[PDB]
RNA sequence: CCCGCAGAAGAAGCACCGGCUAACUCCGUGCCAGCAGCCGCGGUAAUACGGAGGGUGCAAGCGUUAAUCGGAAUUACUGGGCGUAAAGCGCACGCAGGCGGUUUGUUAAGUCAGAUGUGAAAUCCCCGGGCUCAACCUGGGAACUGCAUCUGAUACUGGCAAG
RNA sequence: UAGCUAGUAGGUGGGGUAACGGCUCACCUAGGCGACGAUCCCUAGCUGGUCUGAGAGGAUGACCAGCCACACUGGAACUGA
């Protein structure tokens, strides 16, 4: 409040940390996505949903959410993942980009292609 | 690889022939990482299963140590040489690294 | 040595010299004490185009600078008079 | 005579030589409150001159010693 | 030159012996295109019934605002429970620009330039009123004469 | 750069004749007037205080037929420009070279209009233009070639031009087939039905 | 506490036009009386007075016209704890010129208006609405 | 760059449509499969999922993610609080530090005025000019809110003297 | 991170640098810096500016341009303005 005060110590700012993690300034990243498990939803909702613990590149151990309708994501063949929080699963900060490096895209989808990564059918 | 998963109709192996080893190969040519792995299924048996995981064209790489790194594996080349950054990391964590100049050599022991 | 030179500006396929007192160990767009004139050679036939004032080059002539073969036509384009 | 702040003693006997504590107003940027800054500088001098308690005029020269590059001319009155 | 609008509608429980009874609340700025600006809340068990209700009280304590041409006099702050305003003239500039609740009393009152930037509580109740108190407190050049001049 | 879908379907949604089905007639007769927009736009017109803003915005641009980045340069420039913004910005946008074809009557739509300065028939004090981009300034003739003078795309739009307004701003001419642009429309020439205060208002936030 | 005498008389008015009392009486000074005569010369109050010898003593006679107010608001600017200075462009405006500030300059004590015209600027004291 | 030839020929996709937020129905699925930036949708009338129709926004881009600021008066100098929502040390004496009643003289540090030097050019901004326009380029001016010195003013604050 | 400094702070004399100088020696004195943040630790080229913002600020140092530093790592000297 008083200005005399604010000579001695100034005005702090806060860190305001990401909600990715990863960092190192990158938009997307890849990983081995070693394990893929169907954990149950939070709370208010219920359904089974596919999930992937990505051992990144740069040396950490995350998971990460499959969207679309099915996969053949498992085991080895490296995949992008881009991130992004939404909130389903306990503590799931990161999503997996369909259609890129060795992850398959959704399967007869004709609307939303630019995500989940479909190609455009020849007509 | 969707085929192949969903071949067995089944959530996992009828019988005990689960357990299976893990192999990880670079080879400086690109005509034996085909040929040879060819011959290497042929000593695969239905107790034991082995596979090939990231067969690359040549030498060695950072991508490819972390791919030993997550599933235990042992790390063979026809003819190959350790990165400046391949050997930091095969040096740190517990890893094989071996470089076998005939074939001969390597299918005897694989097995 | 400082030398009165034309150091290049202007864009790509469409020159414009900008003529400027400078060292000779300085690069043609880096380093230079103080701007004199401008020079387009691409223009049209306009009352504007070349522009050089004489009584500043002229003191560094006296001073000890050296002139270029564009500096030393440009001069003698213009004359003092006409 | 060149330019003079209006700094004082404040330590006494350093053998033939002398520093000068500047005491001046300031504007702070962001703020705007004045805080008294202080600049002790170290100073040149002759034939073991007075000591502390006193104000001390100064000027600027060549350095004698490592830093050290301003010298003194007149000091006023003589008790603290 | 009527000119009038609604700001927001809100749905309000009570919560009777019974159960759950729904009323809704309706929020009115009127004025007559140069100062006179005015105001109206009041409620009611429909939607139409509250409108209506809020547009016949909008058009009773309807009071004069000093405007010198098209725009506010100077730039004046004005206070309402939470909400602080402030505002600048901005002479005859771009123009009448400002978001919801706020955006009513405005353009209603007839400036079409003054800056809105509604601090503290944005909520649309008591941003109206707030705005009122502001425009009621300035003064105009002219008939400040008494104390202004001799 | 262009639109190229249907024209009336822009009219259509806005609820009112952006001069696009000009051509040989006009004042509908046949329309639709708002009513069916799309298939469910039989729907309440009820629309929010935030819509009404953008609304106008698209008015205003399909009309000209110009494009939203190229439509922020306009309001970008006309921000910079002394005076009220909100006059600027129509001011600018009838400075295109697209706009003062239609004008004098060259060409029958706004669109037709782009077309034929798009084949650089139109020429500016003797200098051939292709961009109808362009911008016009006071004391700058408009005329078309030698060549494609005469045709009946061009000679059909000058007859029933005359049966429009006249704007008093520019001269008609179409005697010699040129024209000129005097000066800088007014307030009261232009706008009336459209709205610049409305517009303005979605770029500032 | 008596610290900013100055800053007590800006309390004072205020009190006075709240409480509807004419007379306010206070302790006098040297810039306590050049601030009061700006205050009478746009003419905010009625007339400043002085009565006494070893104790000054400042009585301001406030003006009222109507049931409201004549003064509106005015505020501590440039206090003790923190000083503005301004040159002489950059001298802020009091609502849209309507009204004038109180500054002390090299000269005197004067206006916002009148320090303009004369060319220099000096410490602002407070502005009267 | 200009002229000639042929012929609408070679060239429109992308997101989104429960509210926020511009733009809605049917069908399939039935807490299953999935969407999600936030509040949340789906357990047999789903404008929220998937497809289709229609529509909206934008356009050789479109969308998602990542990064920075704004919004955020949510570190609040300009421009916020501390009874009960986060927040007044349990209380007091006190050095450094911050601030200081009232009268006169002096000093001119702070402050304010004027002038000089400097604040590279480019960029930003304003009025023009040149690439078919624009981006881009460029003439001149303004500006770079700053700093130092010199010459002045003495109200206020500070130093000093007498009260 | 509250105490940190022996060439450390100052003088005299000699040597040294193109040039002032603990720059480097012998001797003498016991100071120097520091709560207006010394020292230590972590991080980082800086500025004209760019980006955002009504402004004040915040973030940032790509290209363009100035200065400094570095030239496989570490250290040293020669030639020469
Ligand atoms: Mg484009
Ligand atoms: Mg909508
Ligand atoms: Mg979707
Ligand atoms: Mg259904
Ligand atoms: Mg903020
Ligand atoms: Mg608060
Ligand atoms: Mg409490
Ligand atoms: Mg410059
Ligand atoms: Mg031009
Ligand atoms: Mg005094
Ligand atoms: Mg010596
Ligand atoms: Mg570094
Ligand atoms: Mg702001
Ligand atoms: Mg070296
Ligand atoms: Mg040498």
């Amino acid at each position: 409040a008083t200005v005399n005060q604010l000579v001695r110590k100034p005005r702090a700012r806060k860190v305001a940390k990401s909600n990715v993690p990863a960092l190192e300034a990158c938009p997307q990243k890849r990983g081995v996505c070693t394990r893929v498990y169907t954990t149950t939803p939070k709370k208010p909702n219920s359904a089974l949903r596919k999930v992937c613990r990505v051992r990144l590149t740069n040396g950490f151990e995350v998971t990460s959410y499959i969207g679309g309708e099915g996969h053949n994501l498992q085991e080895h063949s490296v995949i992008l993942i881009r991130g992004g929080r939404v909130k389903d699963l306990p503590g799931v900060r990161y999503h997996t980009v369909r259609g890129a490096l060795d992850c398959s895209g959704v399967k007869d989808r004709k609307q939303a292609r630019s995500k989940y990564g479909v190609k455009r059918p020849k007509a | 690889q969707q085929k192949s998963k969903l071949e067995n109709m089944f959530a996992n192996m009828t019988e005990g022939e689960v357990h299976e080893v893990n192999i990880v190969l670079k080879a400086d040519v690109q005509g034996s990482v085909e040929a040879i792995s060819d011959s290497l299924l042929k000593l695969s048996t239905d107790e034991v299963k082995v596979k090939i995981i990231g067969s690359g064209v040549g030498g060695i790489t950072e991508t490819d140590a972390t791919l030993a790194a997550a599933s235990n594996a042992i790390l063979v080349g026809f003819n190959v040489r350790a990165d400046a950054s391949a050997r930091k990391v095969i040096e740190a964590e517990s890893l094989d690294l071996r470089y076998y100049s005939v074939i001969y050599n390597l299918i005897d022991e694989v097995k | 040595m400082v030398t009165i030179r034309l150091a290049r500006h202007g864009a790509k396929k469409r020159p414009f010299y900008q003529v400027v007192v400078a060292d000779s160990r300085n690069a043609r767009n880096g380093r230079f004490i103080e701007r004199v004139g401008f020079f387009n050679p691409i223009a049209s036939e306009k009352e504007e185009g070349t522009r050089l004032d004489l009584d500043r080059i002229a003191h560094w002539v006296g001073q000890g600078a050296t002139i270029s073969d564009r500096v030393a036509a440009l001069i003698k384009e213009v004359n003092k008079a006409a | 005579k060149i330019r003079t702040l209006q700094g004082r003693v404040v330590s006494d006997k350093m053998e033939k030589s002398i520093v000068v504590a500047i005491e001046r107003f300031v504007k702070h940027p962001i703020y705007g409150k004045f805080i008294k800054r202080t600049t002790k500088l170290h100073v040149h001098d002759e034939n073991n001159e007075c000591g502390i308690g006193d104000v001390v005029e100064i000027r600027e020269c060549r350095p004698l010693s490592k830093t050290k590059s301003w010298t003194l001319v007149r000091v006023v009155e003589k008790a603290v | 030159e009527l000119q009038e609008k609604l700001i927001a509608v809100n749905r309000v429980s009570k919560t009777v012996k019974g159960g759950r009874i729904f009323s809704f609340t309706a929020l009115t700025v009127v004025g007559d295109g140069n100062g006179r600006v005015g105001f109206g809340y009041g409620k009611a068990r429909e939607v139409p019934a509250a409108i209506q209700k809020a547009m016949e009280k909008a058009r009773r304590n309807m009071i004069n605002v000093a405007l010198n041409n098209g725009t506010l006099q100077h730039p004046v702050k004005g206070v309402h429970t939470g909400s602080r305003v402030f505002m600048q003239p901005a002479s005859e500039g771009t123009g009448i620009i400002a978001g919801g609740a706020m955006r009513a009393v405005l353009e209603v009152a007839g400036v079409h330039n003054v800056l809105a930037k509604a601090y503290g509580s944005t909520n649309p109740i008591n941003v109206v009123r707030a705005t009122i108190d502001g425009l009621e407190n300035m003064n105009s050049p002219e008939m400040v004469a008494a104390k202004r001049g001799k | 750069a262009r639109y190229l879908g249907p024209k009336l379907k822009l009219s259509r949604r806005e609820g009112t004749d952006l001069f696009l089905k000009s051509g040989v007639r006009a004042i509908d007769t046949k329309c639709k007037i708002e009513q069916a927009p799309g298939q469910h736009g039989a729907r309440k017109p009820r629309l929010s205080d935030y819509g009404v803003q953008l609304r106008e915005k698209q008015k205003v641009r399909r009309i000209y037929g110009v494009l939203e980045r190229q439509f922020r340069n306009y309001y970008k420039e006309a921000a910079r420009l002394k005076g009220n913004t909100g006059e600027n910005l129509l001011a600018l946008l009838e400075g295109r070279l697209d706009n003062v074809v239609y004008r004098m009557g060259f060409g029958a739509t706004r669109a037709e209009a782009r077309q034929l300065v798009s084949h650089k028939a139109i020429m500016v004090n003797g200098r051939v233009v292709n961009i109808a981009s362009y911008q016009v300034s006071p004391n700058d003739v408009v005329s078309i070639r030698e060549k494609a003078k005469k045709q009946s795309r061009v000679k059909a739009a000058l007859e029933l031009a005359e049966q429009r307004e006249k704007p008093t701003w520019l001269e008609v001419d179409a005697g010699k087939m040129e024209g000129t642009f005097k000066r800088k429309p007014e307030r009261s020439d232009l706008s009336a039905d459209i709205n610049e205060h409305l517009i303005v208002e979605l770029y500032s936030k | 506490s008596m610290q900013d005498p100055i800053a007590d008389m800006l309390t004072r008015i205020r009190n006075g036009q709240a409480a509807n009392k004419a007379a306010v009486t206070m302790p006098s000074s040297k810039l306590k009386v050049a601030i009061a005569n700006v205050l009478k010369e746009e003419g905010f109050i009625e007339d400043f007075k002085v009565e006494g010898d070893t104790k000054p003593e400042l009585e301001l006679t406030l003006k009222y016209f109507q049931g409201k107010a004549v003064v509106e608001s005015i505020q501590r600017v440039s206090r003790p704890g923190l000083r503005i200075y301004k040159r002489k462009d950059e001298l802020p405006k009091v609502m849209a010129g309507l009204g004038i500030a109180v500054v002390s300059t090299s000269k005197g004590v004067m206006t916002d208006r009148a320090a303009r015209q004369a060319g220099l600027g000096g410490e602002i004291i407070c502005y009267v609405a």
